[PDB]
């Protein structure tokens, strides 16, 4: 209208927007810093970064945006763009990239008493670091930092926010439920909001937003430890095939084969940072040396399987430990033609009779073989379920604070 | 030329401040008509949930300032100006990815004599749709872009949908605008439905830029077919595989090879599967679940190959064949399976012993046939066990995936279709 | 120059770069425009995008920048910032995620009678119908759609300036061949009104894929799995390989499943031609395995339990054999004693009739594996011909 | 106060950048550039573009911006910035992106006689057409193309700097500040004016300032991580042929095995490779090579395991194979006698079976010598000229063939 | 504030931007320049990068600037907006891919004396020699190359605020330790002339990889596996498998090259620690499965075609196995009738020549196997010991 015109034309004749507002010299201007959380966007846990879609809900007072409506028929607030007021330089310090403005300038709200309010909208990049121990039965703790990139403590008294009927401040982070998007991957536990100050430096002052977030591990808990816990348990049945089959290399080394590629599976996925190992990280290592061992004990089953008298002598502590003692614990328990024809008869049953002995003996190194099987499934089923059952418990353990701490 | 008369006189002249809201009262409220065309859906990469589309917005608005007599002047009917120049209605997609909020390009404005205003700038839009995995591939996803006015309150401007006209009656425009001719279908994605809405949020209040809204809903459905050819297929087919190590003699020393193999081919497939999804949990995809259930009955498979193996190769001298095991596995199941001179003196004595040691050997023999038999009885059984199951799970996973059609009609308690065919009323 | 500034100062002074370049609003501006292509940056299958560097050729006519070169010293020619003078705002109307209109404000040439020459360069990223049915043997259409955003046919009208594209500066793709381009005006009229023509110019290039890196890199490999499919036929069953030999082509051929799935486009539009002939190579491998798990189980049936059917010896034992000219396949204590020896003479006679049994099924399995190796051999010949030689020949 | 002051704002009062500053009609403005080459940041196969970080300088005279040193105390140099200035628009053409200009927009020095040295940092990335033939034992010829985007050869005169009088027709490098890049070596960098003749001296593409960058790539990574380990690999399958012919042998089993294994190396090396399709790459024709002769070592073993495991009642063994093969290359006393004569003959019977089947075996045995023996010299002869090919493929001896000069410094 | 508004008003009403401030022509502007680094955000080892984010402080007096505080109600220090006054052009020399200057022009703290306080942000992206020798124990110096670009020594001189940079508020890297720190600044000189000096500062950071990420994620399972190919030689060749694990050892350790290709970087320069390791490995492993197909020729050596030589007898079944305490290896139709029973004696004779003959040789490929056990495990200890124990020394 014309009569907003004379206003503007009025409130800006001498309006300087890099002048900070203060009546007096050495008076402060206070801001209060509001932050509306529209959409955690990502948590980049590689590079360590986290994107937000956010509000910033600012507010001061320009004692030089006054006017009385009662003589501009009752203009009570004016919609001035952004750049033709001073506005405080309240910035993201903790930022991943260069951004440390805002992203949307969107025009200020000014009332007759010198209130101006600011919303601006952003998409920020903030870095938080990641404990990567319980990844990904992890709870994250990621902060931004606000603060005016150019007046201190000395220039401006930063504040909380006021809630939608200004009588008590908000200190938390403000999620509006009409726009809003879950993640689908992080849970908001906490969302506190707290002014900090440092004992070295007087003159510094920000607000910081704290976002406590717990992860989902659905994702990796089917596509890493289901097929883990498979070939922990084709691990353990190697065990249970006989020395005969002529399998049991097969079906351990292909086990082998089967956790280096859920390795790979796995190597794009977790954070290369190096001051922990990541739970995932360790059960996968854990898996495979059980696999590995379970591939030397295979070994080692099948070289006492395959002896006998001509190449090995038996000693006596294998016999007492491996037949005599082990078993019922593990439940086992096992005219010149006539001369000539008897000759060839009696050297056929001499050399029968010897067959046989060999064979006997033959059979006490296959039955130690199967003894030492046995022993060996019994040991790896024990290892294996005390191993997961350890680790996995360890990771359920694993919950963000009642209190935030903040 | 007139028009540069008529132009400084526009806005010169008469002072035009481009920062005002074109209202001759600060009480009144400017009506911008904003309406979208969906140029073509350039993606909608699941990995992180962005939908790319190349869109125009329509806008249109009154400004009492630019008016003029078309006699005054030549007739003229119609000006070009710059946005720049003029006041513009700054609305921007607040559900963006990137941080892109406006238009991509800023086109002339048209105005007319009385005052009429359209604004027809077109924009690269990468906003955020959650993706719903839950019947990956056979899914459909139903993104949003949202728009609103954060530049004034809903006391200053209100949003609507733009309207049209037939046979004399005007009807909001309650879809995005989609030209037969020029759009050209997305490989991936088919539109379904695309409604065009303007909410309301009355927990809010009129003097806020929190309060209107101006909502296009896309309801598309994925085009299964490269999954269908390249991923599932070929995982069914691999999986079926496993049912032929019970098929395959014990002597054949290679059951647990084909049944491991078939798993490692399975760890591939879910080694390819897991990077053509997001990491979220609301669901496990279809696909996830048809690869869990194969892999566990691939891995009990292989189990049970193992015991069999394990039947197969037991002796005399090293196991004891109960009659229970034999009733069970030799009589029972096959049926129901429907299965198919001293010198002379040694002579005599070494004779004997030659045939008591062949006697022996037979029935060593014959008990490791009885023991053969029984692993061929387990296999048989666990042949008619588990192949039905896998076939009827695989069967009813992808059936129940071919199944989910969307609604057939967006917002559920609605009735209306939202379908610029018919038009409300 | 003195007199260029002077010249420059006097063409400004009084000049809107918002108002249109015609002496009457009722007048249309022409502009000549045309296109050069510079270079073929990419194709995105997936997406449907082609990406190319071009130079916008746009010629027109401002009365208002007119002069006598005798009063300037005789200058007839200058350089003007575009961003000084009106300029018309073409835009690319197919545009997928590039930038609507030019964004390289560049010089633009003003001669003294007012006619203006203006070649900016852009990135056109233009979205193209991707077809894939062919692929890699694939000709693309795709076009470059142009036209005045604002403006309709009666303000500024558009012309091209030749009957095709310029390609005198085309760098060489390397992997795509130019066989064809040009250029048409279209004059779309409206419901509204049919004295409102909206014109645009349509620029298409007909591009030939060069088929050697998706050949060698694809191709090949499937043909050597599916050749390695029918070897196993020739494999002996005593040799206990048939499974482990199959099942590794199987599991090589998956391992190759990520090479494809990296390297092809993955639209749903169509089946690729080597995605047809990729899944016949899977088919045929499992095809492989499963009969070779039959020969097997056939090989070892014991004479105990299964006893031969007489159309099996009828078949693979008397009639197949003759007909399979290729193989070389042929076609007090005495008493005790006597019992013994008698008894051990009956178990021979018993062990050499299993044996004979076994034998038997033996053979069978061997006449099952030359017949399947046939097979198999000419459907892998016939498959890959079928599949390949189709879209060949046309080209 | 700063004389400088007054001196610039007597300068540039009066001054319009948009004018060339031929001083009258007919006058062409000598522009000189020399490269200066700071880091070779990389060069992306895939992209096919080359990323370097240099420094150009650039040289011309405008008289509008001459005084009197006397005047202004003996100011003989002041510091301008680039952006009020008339530059000659000299850019980059063969850009991949969009970015035809300077990165920094440097102060212009301008001198008392009107000379303007304008030495302005760029971040580049200009189309590099890469040759596969040889890769990774390949070196690539990428070059810089510089010229006014504005005007044309009537207007202003490009041409290289001269410095003591002698033309700078190179690229020229620092040597001690300078960085090797790592994976590539700079072997020749001249420089030379080209000509479009095509054109006329219009249309601003008539004349250009080309530099060139032939540098040859360093394939340790390569060599370490895909060819060392792919030809080892390979190299078993030459082994098949002393293990048994029989079950437990596992000839199937490695030669395939090997197979599988250079599968995954082509997957691997799927990701290195560009995607051009002029040329096979070497590496990419060593991996087609060992891939057959696996596939004919496979089907070499198969043969041989059928021939091995043959028996009297599947397959007749005639003489003419052997040669061929083996040579060039009371009632109760009645019945009793009658047991013993059947179980004799019986073990006759057995025994004659056996021969035959060592007779096949042999067979077998005397094929496995001969196809070593092929297939060693196939493999090593195949091998070694492969990559015999890429360690002769040298940079030539000069930057250009037909041309004596060395082209440095 | 009326007071600051009349101060800016009167402060830039005739002050030029454009030239230095000096009061004479012949004096130099002296400039405090302080790096102050906030976070290390990344090392790229390939392109050789490093990216770090940064504050650039920098302190000069401009005497154009100052005023009296009595004037304006006692106003000793006002923010400005850095693009309304006179700034230094500090580039970054060694500018990889970055920014080369300060591109976020924040406000500047002004005092009342002229004295000038700015401390704007930047990403420094800069080129530094990346030494992978000693991977994943590698220690890398980098450095931030600063100088005025366009002005030399006599008209703008920087000096450093401190002799090292400011990391008082560093974030803890999780990947690199923060050895050491400095800063120098260089004068350097050219033929030309004497009296001018150029100026640099240069910083420097000495940065120590964490090497746990690379540790667990790659050299364990290398560790496994080696000790797996070494294992293979007590699998008893009488279990048809040693092939089976070899090459399977040999298939896994394939599928981790090609995760250590995903993780370590593609330098060229020179071979990592971890690269000669794999390179080892893929030796040892080859080695192995080319003895232990040796070994599986000796065992199966055909008694009737190859006979023991005596060398080979006196060393492997004599002397050998007697040094090896630890184990535990071995240190009418009647005359038909009668003749039968004649050919089974002697048959039965034969065949245990020939069986004594065979077990002869799988003797000597069992004892060859023992040997080669204990010299692979040998070997595998100390290559592994050998490979990494000089840096880890060092350390
Ligand atoms: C420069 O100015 C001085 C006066 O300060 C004068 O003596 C001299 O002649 C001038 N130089 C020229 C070339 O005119």
């Amino acid at each position: 209208s014309v009569m907003e015109d004379t206003l503007l034309s009025v409130l800006f004749e001498t309006y300087n927007p890099k002048v900070r507002p203060a009546q007096t010299v050495g008076d402060k201007v206070t801001v209060r810093v509001g932050l509306t959380l529209t959409n955690l966007l990502i948590l980049n846990e590689k590079i360590e970064e986290m994107t937000t879609n956010v509000f910033l809900n600012l507010a001061w007072t320009d004692y030089r945006l006054q006017w009385d409506p009662a003589a501009y028929e009752g203009i009570k607030d004016l919609r001035i763009p952004s750049s033709d007021v001073w506005q405080p330089d309240i910035v993201l310090m903790n930022n991943n990239d260069g951004s440390f403005e805002i992203t949307l300038h969107v025009n200020v709200l000014v009332q007759h008493t010198g209130a101006v309010s600011w919303q601006p909208s952003a998409i920020y990049r903030s870095s938080c670091t990641i404990k990567v121990m319980y990844f990904p039965f992890d709870w994250q703790n990621c902060t931004m930092v606000f603060k005016s990139y150019t007046y201190d403590t000395s220039e401006v008294t930063l504040q909380h926010a006021l809630d939608a009927k200004g009588e008590r401040e908000v200190k938390e982070i403000v999620i509006n439920k009409d726009a809003f998007t879950e993640n689908g991957q992080w849970s908001i536990e906490h969302k506190p909001s707290r002014k900090n100050w440092r004992s070295d430096d007087p003159s510094y002052e920000d607000v910081t937003f704290y976002l406590i977030i717990q992860r989902k591990p659905l994702f990796y808990i089917v596509y890493t430890i289901i097929p883990c816990i498979l070939i922990s348990i084709l691990a353990i049945l190697v065990f249970y095939l006989p020395p005969d089959a002529g399998e049991k290399m097969s079906l351990s080394i292909s086990a082998l084969l089967a956790v280096t590629v859920f390795l790979l599976l796995l190597a794009d996925k977790v954070p290369e940072t190096s001051l922990s190992v990541p739970i995932i990280i360790r059960y996968l290592m854990f898996i495979m040396i059980l696999v590995a061992f379970s591939v030397i004990l295979s070994v080692v089953v099948l070289n006492l399987h395959h002896r006998s008298p001509n190449t090995h002598t038996m000693p006596n502590w294998i016999r007492q430990i491996f037949i005599e003692t082990l078993p019922p614990f593990l439940w086992i328990q096992r005219p010149q033609d006539l001369k000539e024809a008897v000759e060839a008869i009696k050297y056929i049953a001499e050399q029968l009779e010897s067959a046989s002995e060999f064979d006997d003996l033959k059979k006490d190194w296959q039955y130690v073989a199967m003894v030492a099987d046995r022993l060996f499934l019994y040991v790896f089923f024990v290892i294996c379920s005390i191993g997961t059952f350890s680790i996995f418990l360890d990771a359920s353990h694993n919950v963000p604070p009642d209190n935030p701490f903040a | 030329n007139e028009e540069e008369r008529l132009i400084n006189d526009l806005l010169i002249v008469n002072k035009y401040n481009k920062h005002v809201r074109p209202v001759k009262h600060n009480n009144e409220v400017v009506n911008i008509a904003l309406s979208l065309t969906l140029s073509n859906l350039i993606s909608l990469k699941e990995t992180d949930e962005t939908l790319t589309s190349n869109v125009w917005m329509d806008h249109a608005w009154y400004d009492h300032r630019l008016t003029w007599n078309a006699s005054e002047y030549s007739d003229i009917s119609i000006l070009r100006l710059p946005p720049e120049l003029v006041w513009i209605p700054d609305i921007v997609l607040q559900n963006n990815n990137d941080g892109q909020y406006h238009v991509a390009y800023f086109c002339n404005v048209l105005v007319r004599p009385n005052g009429y205003v359209t604004w027809l700038p077109p924009a690269i839009f990468r906003s955020s749709c959650p993706i719903n995995v839950l019947y990956f591939p056979f899914d459909w996803q139903n993104c949003s872009l949202k728009f609103t006015a954060l530049n004034y309150d809903a006391n200053e401007i209100t949003m609507d949908l733009m309207t049209d006209t037939i046979d004399g009656k005007d009807y909001p425009i309650e879809w995005i605008i989609i030209d037969p001719e020029a759009f050209t279908e997305n490989g991936e994605w088919e539109i379904i439905h695309k409604p065009a809405k303007k909410n309301i949020y009355p927990d809010k209040f009129p003097n806020g830029t929190n309060y209107q809204d101006v909502t296009f809903y896309l309801i598309i459905r994925r085009k299964p077919l490269f999954y269908v050819i390249n991923f599932i297929t070929p995982c069914v087919l691999i999986s079926f595989l496993a049912s032929l190590a019970f098929y395959l003699p014990a002597e054949s020393g290679e059951k647990m090879s084909t049944a491991i193999s078939v798993l490692l081919a399975q760890a591939v497939f879910l080694l390819l599967t897991s990077q053509r999804l997001p990491e979220t949990a609301l669901a496990v995809p279809l696909i996830g679940k048809y690869l869990m259930f194969i892999m566990s009955l691939v891995t009990g498979v292989i189990v049970n190959c193992g015991i069999v193996l394990n039947f197969h190769f037991r002796t005399p001298s090293t196991h004891v064949l109960s009659t229970r095991v034999k009733q069970i596995f030799l009589e029972k199941l096959p049926r129901i399976l429907h299965m198919s001179h001293d010198e002379i003196k040694s002579g005599i004595d070494s004779t004997n012993y030659i045939v008591k040691q062949i006697k022996e050997k037979n029935a060593y023999d014959e008990e490791v046939g009885n023991w053969n038999l029984v692993g061929q009885t387990i296999d048989r059984l666990s042949m008619f066990i588990i192949t039905p199951v896998m076939v009827l799970g695989t069967i009813f996973i992808f059936v129940m995936g071919n199944f989910n059609h969307p609604p057939a009609k967006p917002f559920e308690g609605d009735p209306f279709d939202y379908s610029s065919d018919h038009p409300r009323c | 120059s003195e007199h260029e500034t002077r010249l420059v100062a006097n063409l400004l002074e009084n000049y809107n770069k918002v108002i249109r370049p015609v002496e009457h609003h009722t007048h249309f501006v022409d502009i000549t425009v045309g296109l050069q292509l510079i270079q073929l940056i990419s194709v995105d299958e997936v997406n449907q995008i082609v990406e190319t560097n071009v130079r916008l050729r746009q010629q027109w006519i401002d009365v208002r920048l007119r002069w006598n070169p005798a009063d300037y010293g005789g200058i007839k020619k200058i350089r003007l910032p575009s961003d000084d003078v009106w300029l018309p705002d073409l835009v690319l109307y197919n545009n997928a995620d590039g930038d609507f209109a030019i964004v390289h404000m560049t010089k633009l040439l003003l001669d003294y009678t007012g006619k203006i020459m203006w070649t900016p360069p852009a990135i056109f990223k233009s979205y193209c119908e991707i077809i894939v049915t062919h692929f890699p043997f694939d000709q693309q259409n795709c076009t470059m759609k142009l036209g005045i955003w604002t403006y309709d046919g009666t303000k500024v009208s558009i012309s091209p300036e030749s009957d095709r594209p310029d390609l005198s500066t085309f760098m060489e793709s390397g992997e795509w061949v130019m066989k064809d381009y040009r250029g048409w005006k279209h004059w779309v009229y409206y419901t509204c009104c049919p004295d409102t023509p909206y014109l645009d110019i349509t620029y298409h290039f007909i591009m030939q894929r060069i088929p050697l890196y998706f050949v060698v890199n694809v191709i090949i490999p499937c043909l050597l799995f599916s050749f390695l499919t029918g070897l196993v036929f020739y494999l002996p069953t005593d040799s206990g390989e048939k499974m482990t030999l199959s099942i590794s082509v199987l599991l090589s051929l998956t391992v190759f499943l990520l090479v494809i799935v990296e390297l092809i486009p993955s639209t749903s539009s169509a089946v690729p031609l080597i995605g047809k002939y990729m899944l016949f190579t899977m088919i045929f491998v499992i095809s492989s395995i499963i009969i070779t798990v039959v020969v097997i189980n056939t090989h070892h049936r014991s004479p105990s339990t299964h006893t031969m059917p007489q159309w099996v010896r009828k078949i693979f034992i008397d009639t197949i054999p003759n007909v399979m000219f290729f193989s070389t396949m042929k076609r007090p204590d005495v008493k005790s004693a006597i019992e013994g020896v008698k008894y051990i003479a009956e178990h021979m006679k018993s062990d050499e009739e299993s044996s004979n049994a076994a034998e038997e099924w033996k053979y069978v399995a061997m006449v099952i594996d030359h017949i399947l190796l046939c097979v198999f051999m000419l459907i892998c010949i016939i498959g890959t011909v079928s599949v390949f030689a189709g879209r060949l020949i046309e080209l | 106060e700063n004389e400088e002051g007054r001196l610039i704002e007597k300068l540039l009062g009066d001054y319009d950048k948009r004018i060339i500053p031929a001083k009258t009609l007919d006058h062409i403005i000598d522009v000189t550039l020399k490269l200066t080459l700071t880091n070779l940041i990389s060069l992306n196969e895939k992209e096919e573009a080359l990323t370097t970080n240099v420094w150009i300088e650039i040289q011309w005279n405008d008289y509008r911006l001459s005084w009197n040193t006397s005047e202004y105390e003996g100011i003989d140099l002041v510091r301008i910035p680039s952006e009020l200035l008339w530059l000659p628009d000299v850019v980059l053409e063969n850009n991949v992106d969009g970015q035809f200009e300077v990165a920094y927009y440097a102060n212009v020095l301008v001198y008392n006689d009107g000379s303007m040295y304008w030495l302005p940092p760029a971040i580049y990335r200009s189309t590099c057409p890469i040759a596969v033939t040889y890769f990774p034992f390949d070196w690539q010829n990428c070059s810089l193309v510089f010229r006014s985007q504005t005007y044309n050869a009537h207007e202003v005169n490009l041409q290289l700097s001269a410095e003591e009088g002698e033309a700078v027709e190179w690229i020229h490098i620092d040597p001690e500040d300078f960085t090797e890049n790592g994976e590539w070596t700079i072997r020749h960098r001249p420089a030379k004016k080209n000509y479009n003749w095509q054109l006329t001296k219009d249309d601003t593409d008539f004349q250009e300032i080309i530099f060139f960058l032939i540098i040859q790539r360093k394939p340790l990574f390569y060599i370490i991580n895909i060819i060392a380990p792919c030809v080892l690999i390979s190299s078993l399958v030459v082994l098949v042929y002393f293990l048994p012919a029989q079950a437990g042998g596992q000839k199937c089993t490695l030669s395939i095995s090997v197979l599988l294994a250079q599968t995954i190396f082509l997957f691997l090396i799927a990701q290195k490779v560009p995607e051009t399709s002029l040329n096979v790459p070497l590496i990419g024709k060593y991996l087609i090579f060992v891939m057959f002769v696996s596939m004919l070592i496979v089907m070499n073993c198969v043969i041989v395991l059928n021939v091995s495991l043959r028996t009297p009642n599947t397959h007749s063994l005639s003489e003419k194979i052997k040669h061929l093969f083996l040579g060039f290359l009371a009632p109760e006393i009645k019945s009793c006698v009658e047991a013993c004569n059947f179980i004799a003959k019986s073990t006759k019977e057995q025994n004659d079976s056996g021969s035959e089947n060592e007779n096949w075996v042999l067979i077998g045995k005397v094929i496995d010598k001969a196809c070593f023996w092929i297939a060693l010299l196939l493999f090593s002869i195949g091998t070694l000229a492969i990559f015999l090919t890429g360690h002769f493929n040298q940079v030539p001896e000069f930057p250009f063939p037909g041309d004596p000069r060395k082209y440095v410094p």
